[PDB]
Parts: structure tokens; sequence; C-alpha cells
């Protein structure tokens, strides 16, 4: 499949500073996002 | 002779080099790591004092 990536600060802020410190604030789910975005590119890459 | 030497050839293989059980070890830490994650989300504010 499509490998896709997707900036979780952005995507929700969009290059908004104080959006960016609510939503540190608000936890850690970007990591986790992000960290299976990547493991299942690599996944992807790996079935190929 | 042949199966005794490709045995022991699993045997240094397992013994010296690391990474070989990968696949294991990715299913421990991305469990315990999903753990610390869970625990460290109890500690966030959401919009609280």
């Amino acid at each position: 499949m499509t490998k896709t990536s997707v900036d979780c600060t952005m995507y929700i802020c969009g290059d908004s500073t104080e959006c960016s410190n609510l939503l540190l604030q608000y936890g850690s789910f970007c990591t986790q996002l992000n960290r299976a975005l990547t493991g299942i590119a690599v996944e992807q890459d790996k079935n190929t | 002779n042949q199966f005794n030497s490709a045995i022991g050839k699993i045997q240094d293989s397992l013994s010296s080099t690391p990474s070989a059980l990968g696949k294991l070890q990715d299913v421990v830490n991305q469990n315990a790591q999903a753990l610390n994650t869970l625990v460290k989300q109890l500690s966030s504010n959401f919009g609280a004092i």
C-alpha cells in the first residue's frame, strides 16, 4: 500500500505555536501515531 | 558430520551474533512501550487545572 507519514503537529495546528503548546500539553499522541505510521511503512517495504 | 556441524553453527550464531530474536524482542518492546505510554498519559492535564 502507499506509504504515508503524517506530521501530527502541523496537520492539527499548521504553523501555530499556541496550538502546539496546547497539544504538547495534551500528551504524547503524536509519537504513537507517527511511530505506527513508520511501523506500517517499513512493513510495506517488507511485504515487497 | 554435516548435521552436527550445522547444529554447532546455529550454536555460535545464537551465542555471539545478536539481534537474532528481533521478532520476539520487537513484540516485547512494542507492548512495554504501549504501557509506558498509557502510564505517561495518566499524567496529562487535558485542559484541567
